Order: C-alpha cells, then structure tokens, then sequence
C-alpha cells in the first residue's frame, strides 16, 4: 500500500527499499506552508491563488507552464550514476 | 430475379424456450459472467489491385468520324489491315501517339485495329520513331495504370516491340523510366506457384511475371551504362544481367 | 451492396461484430418457429422500415 | 534408396522428362517458384527454379531426413542454364573415417577456405547452358587427404532451369554419353 | 608478469567500460586520481594489479584499456568526468562522423580512417607488456559503429598477432524488445565476420538481464547502468583467477582448451549467482548448494535462452569465497543426478571448476549485497540456435523485399556480401544440428 | 562539432523562424544580446552547433533570410530577438512574386539567387564539419514555393553527401488562404521528391484542432502555432545538442525511417499538451505520455494514422527515465495495435532518449511516423488541382513566363506516381 | 425497439444488439468505394465513394 513518492516522478534504476526509504526520509509529505484545517472551516484564510499576463491583442498568448519542473539541476546521468566513494558507507552501521 | 419467402426460412435446432423478462445479473455477479467483445475496426486494405475505370479512348472519338487511314480486310483468315497510304509517307509524329492511346479500348474493331497498328507502324518506322519519344510517354502509362491484365500484357508486348524496334532508341528512353517502371513494382512477383505440374501457359504468354522479366532484361540489355542504376532506384528486388 | 451484400458482410465475420445476431434466437411465441439469422434480421429490418 | 542397387556406368536422380520428375524431392520454397516449361534454347520441357533469397529456395534429394541417401558413385554432373544470377548447390559426403563432410558451392562468391565441416567454393559460369562435371574424389583428397566412401545428400538452391542430375563415374565424352544423356545442341 | 588489453568500441562498449574500470579500481584500491593512497592500504600482495595497469615509475597507474567512437560525445563526457586523469589523454579515440547505425560506413567509409591509428596505439601498449595473456574485446552487436569497427579491428589483429587470444562479449537483440529496426542486418553481418575470427564469444542480450534484475534485486524502473555494472561484476568474477590467489585456478587459455569441441562453435552464454539486495540477503544460509542450484535453474540465464529445448557441451563455472572441493563435489553429484538437465552422449564428463578465494566486492551506491560465496557460470549449449533462427527469420522477412538495402550498397558494400553472411548461418545451424545428435 | 546552419525564406518560413531561434536561445541560456547569462555547464558545450562566435564575446545565428520582399526582414527585425542575426545574411527582392511560382522560380529567383548562394556557399565553408541543412518554408506561397526548391536543387547538386531537412507547410482544403493553392503545391512537390533527404509535414487545420481542443484556450494565434512547431523543431534534435543514454543524431534517423529512397514525408507530433488548469492534475509518466503520442488527434497533420497502416515510428525522449518502460511501453503499444502495423518488417519502432529536458517540463517526447495515410493528402490535392487545371482557369498567369502546360502534365503524372507507388507497400504481405 | 420486437415476436435485447451491429456501416463506407444503395421501403439511400 501506497509509498507517496514512487508514482508521480518516476524513481529511476535503485533498489525498492532504498527507494521507499529516500522518499520517506525526504522532506514534504507533511508540513503545511498554507495553514489550512483538513476539516474545511479556515477555506477563507488562503485565497486560491496561482502566481503572467495573457493578451491576444497581437500575439502569442500561450502562457509558460507552472512551477513544477525542474531547473538548474539538469545533469548528466552518468554523472550522477557514477560516483567513486563520497557515498555513505553501504555498511557503516556503528556499534 | 430470385429470393427465398424471408418469413419461412427457420432453424430447427435451438430450443422455443423464452426467457422472458424473469433474468437478472445483479447479485450474481461470479468472476467468469462473460463481457462483450467491443466492435473492432477490420483490417484497411485500400483499392491498390482494384480495377482503374479505363478511361476514354482517343482512337474511338478519331475513327468514327474517319480521319485514319486503314482498311480492314477479311480475307485472310484473320483480320490483316491493308493502307489506304502507306506508312513510310505517314506522319509518325501526329498519328503514331494516337495509335497508342488506342490500346486501352475493349470494343470491337476498335481494339483490334488500335494494337495491329502499332505493330505495323513500328515494324515499318526505321528512324523517324526516335523523335516521337517524349510524347508517347502519356499513353503507355495512362494504359499501364488500367491494372487489368490483358491490357498490360499487350502493353508490355508493345515495349518489347518498341525498344527491339531501332538502335539509339533505348539509351534515348533512360531518362523516362521513372514513370514507366513503378507499376512494374506492383506486379514483378505476381507469378503462379503451380508447383510439380505442368503449364499450359507457355502458348499464350499471360505469366504477367515472365513477361515483365523479359521486359526488364531486354531494356538493360538495350539501355546503356545508367539503365541499370535507373532500374536499381526504381525497382529494389531486381539483379543486373550485364553485370556478371 | 444492395442492402444483402452488407448481410453477408456483416454475417461472414463473428469476431469483428459479435452479438446475439451472429445466431438464432427463440421467439417469445412457441407458435411461430425460431428463425435462422440471416432471415431474422431481414425481418427486423422490414419492421423497422413499416 | 540407391543402397544395395547395382550402379555400373551412369545414375540419374533427377529428370524432367516424366509424370512427377522429382519422386524422392523435397520442395520447400518461401517466395520462389517451380514449373517445367519448354525452353526456347533447348526445345523440351525444363524443369526451373527461382525466387528471391536464394538461401530460403531449395529442393533436397531425399524425402525426408534421418535417412541415408548415400550414392556409389564417385562422379556427379549436372546439366544446367546460366541465368546471370545467384545460385548454389551442396553436397554431403562421407568420408574413411564415419565423418559427414559438407562441400558448398557458390556463384557469388570470391573466397574459399577449408573448416571441418564446410568447404564453400566459387565457380564461373559460360553463357548459355553447359555441362558441369563435380569431381568430388580430388575435392575430398585435396582438403581433406581422407577417401570418400558414400555421397549423402545433393541439393539444390534457386534461380536455375534443370534438365539432368546424374552420376557419371568417369570422365565420358560425348560418344560414349548415351542418347538421353547428352545434351542436343539446338 | 601476466597481462591482457581490452578494447572499448561503441556506445555500449564505452558505457560497460565505464562500469567495469569502476570495479576494478575498487578492487584494487586506486583512487579516481590513479594514485593509490599513502596512507589506508586495503589490498596485500603486489603485481596484482599488474593484469589491468601499469606502474608510471612513481604513484599513479595507467589502465590497459583504450576507448574507441565515432560520436564524440560520450569520449567528451569521459574526458570531463571525474576519471579524466586516470586514462592517457590520447588514448580516448574521437571521431567526427557517426556510421548512424550503418555497418557499410563503419566498415568500408569512415573506420579506415581511425583504425591505423588504433592499431598503433594497440602496438605501443603490446609493446610494454612481456606476458600477454590476450585481448577483451567489447561492442554492441546492433550498432553500425560498434560491429564495423570490431570486425575490421578483428580481422587486422587476427593477421597482426597471429595465435593471440582474443574475447568478444557481445550484447545481442533480445528477441522482440529492440531500439532500433536495422539492426539484424548489421548484427548478421558481423556475426559472420566474428565468427571466423574470434576465439570465445559471450552472448549477454538484454531482455533476460532486465528480468533477472526485476525477479531478484527487486528492481521495477532497471537502467543500463545496473546491466553494466552486473557484467563487470562478471568480468571480475571470470579474470580474479589471474590476480587472486585460489586452490584450483583457471587461466585464460583454459578455454580454448576446455570450452570448445569443435572450433566453429565458440559462442557460449553465462549466469551469476548470488544475485539479491541487502534487504533479504543476510536472512538465509548462501549455501554451496543452493547457489549452485541457482546458477543452472533456466530462469537465472543471462541469455534470452531456454537450456531445456537442447543438451550440453561444457560447463567451466567458478565459485569465489570460503568454497571446498568436497562441497563443490557433493552439488556437482547433485546437478548430475537431476533428470531435467542431460548432457551429449560423447561427453562423460563436461564440468569444469574453477575455485577462487578473493570475495566479490561490492561497489557503493550500487545494487548488489556483500556475501561470501559467488559463483559465475559459463555454458556452451545446443540451445543457443534458437536465437540464431530467430534472428534469420527477422533478416530474411526484410531481405525478402530488400528494404534498407540501398543504405548499404550505397556506401562501398557489393549486392552479394548478405547471402554469404546467410548461407554461414545457415551453415552454423546445420553445424549445431549434427553435433546434437548421439552416436 | 556535426553543425547543421539554417536558411528560412518566404513569409511563413521567417515567422517560424522568428520562433525557433527565441526557442533555441531561450534553451541555451543566451540573451537578445548575445551575451550568456545561463546557469548550467552543459548550455556552452555544444553550443557551436547553431552560433558562431564574434570577438567581444558574442554569438551569432548560422541563419540565412531570403525573400522577394523587403517587409519581411523590415518585421522581422523589429521583433524580439531579432538583433541576433546579421545584417549581411539577408537577401530580399524588390518587386515580389505576387504568390506565382513561375515568378519565384523562373523571372526573379534565378536572377536574385545567385548572392544567397554565395552567402550558403560561405557559411558552408566557414564551420569546421557540415551535418546538412534544414529549411522550413509553406507550399502554399509562390516565392516560398519556388526560392526554396531551387534552392534545395542548387544545394543537392554541390553537397551530394550532406543531408536536407525540409519542415513544409502543406495547405488542406478545409482552411483555404489562397485560391492558386493546388498549383504551387503539386509543382513544388514534384522538385521536393527528387532531392529533399526528409520532409516533415505541418498543417494549420490540424493545428487548429490540437491548439483548441487539446489546450482549451479560447483564441490562438500564430504566434502559438509557430511556438508548437519550434518545441517540435528543436526535439529533433535535442540528442544532437545535449547527451544521452541513445543518441541518435539525424543520419541515424534517417536510415532507421526511410525504407525506399522515394519516401520521405514524415508526419510528427509533440507530447505533452495540457490546458493551463487541468496541468496540476496530470501525472507525468511514460504510458500517459505514450498514449498521448500515439492518439490520432495530437498529430500535427489532417491525416487520420487508423486510416492506414504505420511503416515506422520513432519516439524521441527528453528528461531522465529507466529505459525498461520505454521499451515495455513500446512493445505494448506494438502489440495492442498489431493490425496497423506493416507486419513484413518486425519491431518497427525505434526510441531514443536524452537526459536534458526542455526547460518548463519534468519529462517530453517528440514523435515521428513515416505512415501510409499520407495518401488522401496527395489525392484531395491531386483532385482539386485538376478540377482546376481541366478548365485552364489561372493559367495564363503562370504560362505568360515561358512555361507550359507540359510541366504541369508531368507535375500531376509523377505526382499520382507516387500516390500509387506509395499505396502499393500498404497492402503488400508476406 | 419495443414495438419492432413486438411486431416480430422477438426479443427486445436482440434487435436492439441486431441494430447496433447494423449501424456499423461506416466501417463498410470508409473503405473506398462500396457503394451502398439502402432501400428498406420508401426512401432509397445512394452512397457513392463518398
Ligand atoms: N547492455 C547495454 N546495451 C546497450 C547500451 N547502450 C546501447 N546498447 C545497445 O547498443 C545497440 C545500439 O548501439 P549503440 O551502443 O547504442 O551505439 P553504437 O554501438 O556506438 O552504434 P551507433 O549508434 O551507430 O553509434 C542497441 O540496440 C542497444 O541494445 C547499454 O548501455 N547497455
Ligand atoms: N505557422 C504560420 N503559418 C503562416 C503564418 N503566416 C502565414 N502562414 C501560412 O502561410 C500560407 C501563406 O504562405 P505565403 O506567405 O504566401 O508564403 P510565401 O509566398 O513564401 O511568403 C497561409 O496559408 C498561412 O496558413 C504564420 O505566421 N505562422
Ligand atoms: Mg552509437
């Protein structure tokens, strides 16, 4: 049942559980920076914002997509695949 | 015309048992109840063999009224045209074409005097066939395009006859092949697999594909140094036969 | 296709078109004797034409 | 088949002068063809073959396999049209030791090697049709140093017009050739 | 003082190249600088890493390797990634065009010209070395690129050096899952140019190693690189026996001695085992027994193969770890007492051991666990002419109607050089067919 | 390394490539200056293929505009970006064409080319290592028509051995612009044929379509439509630019496209496509984005692909990705759909991936299928062509510059040759 | 398609099913050709190619 973080961004080649462990260890899945009630009764709090201005009045008019896509962090797999030993210790554990 | 009563026809077989409205598949629900099998698309298989609607004849709407010199005779016993004038002073250039076009027609004595033509004025023309080139290009692949066999048969006959006809004429014809050649794609491989018994055919040569290897053999042989590469962009599966 | 070549189109291919039609069906009326395919859809075909 | 049959001067196996020319062939053709049909150069029927990727297009000597062919004979020959295209032809063949070596011959290609198994050879073919005479005995003693006891199995591939497959056992000229076996020139 | 060379040619050559020089730099202990540490040593012993490297006279080592390409992209990505000084700096071959997946271009156009200056470099290198074992070699086989430049590489080497030993892996088509849609053709040309030129050939097709990191590692969205990295575990696996001391070693040249009962059949296929993660590798024994099971059940094959549809010619497989002669005995016993698996009739005998004592290691950030006890497996097989069927059946289907065919014939390749490649399969198959049926 | 230099002519090539390179520079990173402003490494590698360098530090389109008009340049030069490219490259005419392809193949261009010719011919010597070349210009415009394929022959006849890419804008019948349509159109394909390498499809109609029905937004323009086709530009040939696990550059897909030399008309599509409002919801993975490629509606041409069968497919990936669902994906799609598919060729879809992204996207893909629906484009053409042509009505106005009627009787022979031709691969079996 | 079950003392499942198989004629008529003159009584539909 339900891991949060596999299906929407497609966790590339690693093991299950090092997956499951990554994206549950990672920040998110919690934490509310609105402040909004599950129950419903602050809906009035936060206005339902989405933070440019489309006009037809020439041209274009398409308007960029939101902000939920990746910048700046566009890198090579290979690189980031292959690294030499500036990893956590796969058998560190101390006793 | 003829059908069957449509009210009587019957089957015997299957049981008068009606089920009436008493059914119900709610709350019955087991795991092998069956579905439907969704209405799926056939297969598109396109016109690509379907017949080409001949189109009109020039040689019909040009004799009917009589402008061609020919004279049917009958007796030998088949049919041999004699001139009114002869060839040599008949001008290649504006009936020649016409001839041609004259192939595609079904009809009697349309057809027949339109394909004994062409063999006479090709028989007798000796040079004055090579300027008349560019112009006969139109009616050998309106014709081509018909897709029935007996017309492409006698049509692939004439190209023999043609191109055995005069030198300088087959080099002169490479540029044209672009054309000509791609319904020869269609039906390179449309021979018989017959198998351990005889053929029959060998008199009347309607193995379309016997035919249009000999064709394709004799242009080489007749064409020149590009024929063969014309031929290799044109048609994939075809081997040379000059090259050894 | 005069309305008959499409009968036999439609009957020569169960799978592409499967339904109750591919097959006989009884009649609500044990008077009248089940009909074979082809016919019964004619019939269906002239009701719904009346 | 062939075995424990007296065999003395000549052995036909394939002749396309009757009612089923090929009895003990197999045929397995993918986009070839096969029709004996009477020849322009050589008035009488031929039986031919052709297709495209030759590889696929070819008829086998015996039936079906797991059974021995095997001829006496040390000399084979066939009669055949030159059709300016690609065609081969195998031979299987057993030598002193209980060994089945394999001899293929090519009309495409230009290189020849010995394996221990297979030994491809090129030939060039005249114009027309022609006699062509497969020694064998020098083959075998050449590539392999090693006598030849029995010949298995002969095969054919596409792209030819066949009149006759025989076994001749000699070197025979014309005279000796019998009326049937040689070939009247047009 | 024993050495061997191995040549990286093609994307997938440079790709599993990089995983596997990975490897052995952790084996061995080198930093990505190429100088072994002062102080923190991890590995006893000397001339060890002689086999792969080099010593420069004074701290670094250089790799006996050279990298191959057309397409200068992944060499420029290697140049700049974080072994830029392990390699020599002109040891990375570059070209300009890419073959774009033609054989005829890379094996006729555009390879000639890189190939002398690749067989130069292939003599500087044999130069240094006084006990050369061989060469691997590695190439996709369905690339244009990858195979014309292994066969022409082959072919001069095979004239150059005369009865070297030389090891292709090769990376065939799986059976229906493929990138590209020409590449049957390419991969029956080189096939047949290997084939009279390549002393042992190793089959590592895609589709079965993409399952078997499915079943075991637990693995559902594999990438190339737990496939290279699971081939170079091999490599290391099979090569340990030239610089780890063990009880019953295997040399290269025990191969071609071993493997092979006629020299036209040299194409073997492979299995490792253990294969599974930390997660559920510690909560069982890792017996001999069981291992040993795991290398032959039919489903652990590294070839899309199934070994049940034929018999066997030879099995050499070497464990690694705390093994015994007597264990490896009491399941060699067992394998034979099962029914389900047969051997040809002219071979009484048909196992070869080899026994190692330097545990696998296990590369971080990778896939793989730390255990004790591996085994890789190498089998030569009467099954393998299923792939070679279905792979003519793919060749001809478009051979019928000659598509593509002008991609090739229009770069210095003749008409007839596809049938002389067809007729030489069709020459293995009948090959196969006779040596799998008994006396 | 492996450069590809670009030339555009006639009014719809300009504005699509007024487009295309504020998509490239917006890509790598450069400012309407000149002057690098970007962030990540990898912007500048690669970057020679499409700039060149000028001292002070800035860069350059290898970009040539050609036009029988001056109001074009005049335009294009006050729009944004437009400062990048040089003032030399640009070659204009002083009358026009007036949208006659007798005119702007015949009258003018033979007698304006020559100075564009020189201007190709020296950025054709100047970079270190050709690729080819890649136009785009429309067939429904006389001097688009005519410049751009007696270009295409001059090219072809000087660099036999490079490759041509030619992104056409073909004209449907339902949303018509010009009345002299047809003629133009069937006697630039006629050229196109015998020497483009690749040609890509577009149409405005299915443009419409996908631009309203898939994007749910209420009015768009041009200046949309040109950004839909520059994203589909630039996936092409993303690989080229930018590393991956598969790279495949043009060559590459054309030989793995291109069964037979004569076939050459590619169709194309771009995924993914969301409204503004509903891109929350969607979860970007491979099957969503396979069976958003492979509907019929995101096509960006009026042919419908269940209408016929698929000779080959090529799917282009952006973004970071495991190869085993690409392949998995592809082979269940080849499976599910088995019918439209030639079955004489086996596993007839090639995939390549790279691992840069285009910025705004998480993951895209570009898609390219050589199809055989592509017919009933050439046969509405063809029909309204010679319904037109059997009355001789505009005739005169093509036939008062030394051309014929000859021309156009071999035009349409060799234009329903290759209808044929190009129909008899799709019902051919095994 | 009660009334028409009725009239042919059949089942209302079936022609309802017999009718939406016949409906399937634009699969007949997008392949080219097939011309289809439909009668059942009074009007008489023609479709040429298209
Ligand atoms: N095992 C494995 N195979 C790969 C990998 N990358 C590519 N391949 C295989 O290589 C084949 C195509 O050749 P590539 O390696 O991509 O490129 P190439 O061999 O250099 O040939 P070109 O593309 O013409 O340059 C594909 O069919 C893949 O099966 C990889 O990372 N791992
Ligand atoms: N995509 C796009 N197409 C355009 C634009 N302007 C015109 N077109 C198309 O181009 C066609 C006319 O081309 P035209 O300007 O005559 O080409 P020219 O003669 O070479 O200048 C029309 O059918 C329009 O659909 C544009 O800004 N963008
Ligand atoms: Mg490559």
């Amino acid at each position: 049942g339900y891991i949060p973080g596999l299906k929407p961004n497609n966790h590339y080649g690693a093991s299950y559980g090092e997956i499951a462990k990554n994206c549950l260890s990672n920040p998110k899945v919690a934490q509310n920076p609105f402040k909004l009630a599950s129950t419903g009764f602050n809906y009035q709090r936060h206005d339902f914002r989405d933070p440019s201005l489309t006009a037809t009045t020439h041209k274009f008019g398409a308007q960029t997509l939101l902000k939920n896509h990746p910048s700046i962090d566009q890198k090579s797999n290979q690189w980031q695949s292959q690294t030499h030993d500036s990893f956590r210790n796969p058998l560190h554990k101390p006793n | 015309q003829h059908a069957p009563v449509f009210e009587d026809s019957q089957a015997a077989t299957v049981v008068n048992k009606f089920q009436g409205l008493r059914q119900g598949t709610g709350g019955k629900t087991s795991t092998q109840l069956p579905v439907k099998q969704p209405f799926q698309a056939p297969n598109p298989i396109c016109g690509a063999f379907k017949k080409r609607t001949i189109p009109v004849s020039e040689f019909r709407r040009y004799y009917d009224r009589g402008d061609l010199p020919i004279k049917v005779d009958h007796q030998g016993s088949v049919n041999k045209i004699i001139w009114v004038i002869q060839p040599d002073q008949l001008d290649y250039h504006h009936y020649l074409p016409i001839f041609f076009d004259g192939l595609r027609e079904k009809l009697d004595p349309y057809r027949f005097l339109a394909i004994l033509g062409t063999y006479d004025l090709l028989e007798k023309g000796s040079n004055k066939i090579l300027p008349v080139i560019p112009q006969l290009i139109i009616p050998v692949k309106t014709a081509l395009n018909t897709r029935d066999n007996e017309i492409i048969g006698i049509m692939l006959k004439i190209l023999q006859r043609l191109v055995v006809s005069g030198d300088m004429i087959g080099e002169a014809l490479v540029p044209y092949y672009r054309q000509i050649l791609p319904i020869f794609n269609l039906y390179k491989n449309c021979n018989k697999n017959v198998g351990d018994q005889i053929d029959y055919g060998q008199r009347k040569k309607l193995t379309l594909g016997d035919l249009i290897q000999e064709t394709l053999e004799l242009f080489e042989q007749t064409g020149g140094e590009d024929a063969f590469i014309n031929i290799k962009y044109m048609i994939p599966t075809y081997e040379s036969c000059v090259h050894n | 296709m005069n309305l008959d070549s499409i009968f036999e189109w439609i009957l020569k291919q169960p799978i592409n078109y499967p339904g109750k039609h591919q097959d006989s069906q009884p009649r609500t009326n044990p008077a009248y004797k089940p009909l074979e395919a082809k016919a019964q859809f004619h019939i269906i075909f002239k009701a719904t034409g009346e | 088949m062939f075995k424990n049959t007296f065999q003395s001067g000549f052995l036909s196996i394939l002749y396309s002068i009757g009612s089923k020319p090929l009895q003990i062939w197999d045929k397995s053709i993918r986009n070839g063809h096969i029709k004996r049909i009477t020849d322009q150069d050589i008035l009488s029927s031929v039986l031919e073959i052709m297709g495209t990727n030759v590889s696929t297009n070819y008829i086998t000597a015996p039936a079906d396999p797991k059974e021995t062919l095997g001829i006496k004979l040390p000399f084979l020959v066939m009669i055949i049209k030159n059709l300016k295209k690609y065609y081969t032809f195998e031979v299987q063949v057993l030598d002193d030791k209980n060994v089945r070596r394999r001899f293929r011959a090519s009309n495409y290609q230009s290189t020849t090697r010995v394996k221990p198994f297979i030994c491809t050879m090129p030939m060039r073919l005249d114009e027309g049709w022609n006699q062509i005479q497969f020694n064998l005995s020098d083959f075998t003693r050449r590539a392999y140093a090693t006598n030849y006891i029995e010949t298995l199995r002969v095969q054919i591939h596409a792209n030819c017009r066949i009149r006759r497959i025989y076994f001749s056992d000699r070197l025979y000229s014309e005279e000796e050739l019998p009326p049937e076996f040689k070939l009247f020139l047009p | 003082m024993r050495e061997v060379i191995s040549i990286h040619v093609g994307q997938g050559g440079i790709q599993v190249g990089n995983a596997c020089w990975e490897l052995f730099c952790l084996e061995h202990g080198i930093q990505p600088d190429g100088q072994m540490p002062s102080d923190k040593t991890i590995g006893g012993g000397d001339d060890a890493f002689n086999t792969f490297f080099s010593e420069t006279g004074a701290g670094k080592h250089v790799p006996r390797a050279v990298f191959l390409d057309l397409e200068p992209t992944v060499i420029d990505e290697v140049r700049t990634g974080t072994y830029r000084q392990l390699f020599h700096p002109e040891q990375l071959i570059s070209g300009k065009e890419d073959a774009a997946n033609n054989f005829a271009r890379g094996h006729y156009t555009i390879g000639k010209e890189i190939v002398d200056l690749c067989l130069d470099r292939i003599r500087k290198l044999a130069d240094n070395c006084t006990g050369l074992q061989g060469f691997l070699v590695f190439n996709s086989v369905g690339g244009g690129t990858g195979s014309g430049l292994g066969s022409l590489l082959l072919e001069r080497l095979s004239v150059d050096y005369g009865k070297k030993s030389k090891l292709g892996f090769t990376i065939y088509p799986s059976p229906q899952v493929s990138t590209a849609v020409v590449e049957p053709y390419n991969s029956i040309l080189s096939t047949h140019s290997l084939l009279e030129h390549t002393d042992v050939a190793v089959m590592l097709d895609n589709e079965a190693i993409y399952d078997i990191c499915r079943r075991n590692l637990d693995i559902e969205r594999p990438t190339y690189t737990n496939l290279n990295r699971l081939i170079a575990q091999v490599i290391s696996s099979l090569t340990a026996s030239l610089r780890f001391d063990g009880a019953l070693n295997v040399d290269i040249t025990e191969f071609q001695t071993n493997l092979v009962p006629y020299p036209r059949i040299h194409f073997m296929l492979s299995s490792y085992a253990p294969i599974i993660s930390a997660e559920k590798a510690y909560h069982e024994q890792l017996s001999v027994a069981e291992i040993t099971n795991s290398a032959f059940e039919p489903a652990n094959m590294m070839a899309k193969c199934d070994p049940r549809h034929g018999k066997y010619m030879a099995c050499s497989m070497m464990y690694r770890g705390d093994v015994v002669p007597k264990d490896v005995n009491a399941s060699i016993a067992t394998i034979k007492t099962k029914r389900t698996i047969q051997f040809v009739d002219w071979c009484p005998t048909g196992f070869k051991v080899g026994i190692n004592y330097q545990p696998p290691t296990v590369v971080p950030g990778g896939d793989l666990a730390k255990v004790m006890r591996a085994v890789c497996m190498i089998s030569n097989s009467t099954a393998i002419a299923e792939v070679f069927s279905r792979l003519d059946h793919k060749f001809d289907l478009m051979y019928a109607k000659r598509a593509f065919v002008h991609w090739y014939v229009g770069e210095g390749m003749e008409e007839g050089e596809f049938s002389e490649a067809r007729e030489d399969l069709a020459a293995l198959e009948k090959d196969y067919e006779e040596v799998g049926i008994e006396t | 390394m492996r450069e590809i230099v670009h030339i555009q002519g006639g009014q719809c090539g300009n504005q699509i490539g007024a487009k295309f390179w504020e998509v490239i520079s917006d890509e790598h990173g450069i400012d309407p200056t000149g002057t690098y402003h970007g962030d990540s490494d990898l912007q500048l590698e690669r970057i020679n293929v499409y700039y060149n360098e000028a001292t002070g530090g800035r860069y350059v389109p290898r970009a040539i505009l050609m036009d029988l008009e001056p109001g074009t340049m005049d335009s294009v030069r006050a729009g944004p970006f437009g400062q990048l490219f040089r003032p030399d490259n640009f070659v204009f005419g002083q009358t026009g064409a007036g949208n006659n392809w007798a005119k702007g193949h015949y009258t003018e261009g033979a007698e304006l080319i020559d100075s564009v010719l020189d201007v190709v011919r020296k950025e054709a010597e100047g970079c270190d290592c050709l690729q080819g070349f890649q136009i785009t210009h429309s067939l429904g415009g006389g001097t688009g028509s005519g410049m751009g394929t007696l270009l295409i022959s001059k090219v072809r006849e000087e660099y036999p051995d490079r490759i041509m890419e030619t992104f056409s804008v073909v004209p449907s019948p339902k949303v018509s612009d010009t009345v002299v349509e047809p003629y133009n159109a069937t006697l630039s394909v006629h050229q196109l044929v015998e020497n483009a390498d690749e040609c890509m499809v577009i149409d405005n109609e299915a443009l419409y379509d996908i631009c309203f029905r898939t994007l749910k937004l209420t009015t768009p323009t041009y200046g949309d439509l040109n950004h839909l086709v520059s994203a589909a530009m630039s996936g092409v040939t993303c690989c080229l630019r930018f590393p991956g696990q598969l790279n495949s550059d043009l060559r590459k897909l054309a030989v793995n496209l291109i069964p037979f030399p004569r076939l050459h008309f590619f169709m194309i599509g771009f995924a993914p496509l969301t409204s503004r409002g509903s891109q929350q919801y969607r979860a970007l993975t491979v099957p969503e984005l396979t069976q958003q490629m492979f509907d019929a509606k995101n096509m960006m041409c009026a042919a419908d692909p269940r209408h016929g069968r698929y000779l080959t497919a090529s799917a282009l990936f952006r973004g970071r990705m495991s190869t085993k669902e690409v392949d998995e994906q592809m082979l269940n799609v080849q499976n599910k759909n088995s019918s439209y598919f030639v079955e004489w060729i086996p596993n007839n879809i090639k995939s390549s991936i790279c691992d840069i992204p285009p910025k705004g996207l998480k993951m895209a893909v570009t898609f390219v299928g050589n199809s055989t629906a592509i017919q009933e484009m050439f046969k509405r053409v063809a029909e309204q062509f010679t319904a037109m042509f059997r009355r001789k009505a505009f005739l005169h106005w093509y036939t008062g510059e030394g051309m014929d009627e000859m021309e156009f009787t071999e035009a349409e022979s060799n234009m329903n040759d290759l209808v044929s031709e190009y129909q008899q691969y799709q019902d051919a079996t095994a | 398609a009660g009334p028409i079950a009725a009239s042919c003392y059949l089942g209302k499942d079936v022609v309802s099913s017999a009718h939406n198989a016949f409906i399937q004629a634009v699969s007949d008529l997008t392949t080219l050709g097939h011309g289809l003159n439909i009668d059942f009584g009074f009007v008489k539909v023609y479709v040429q190619d298209r």
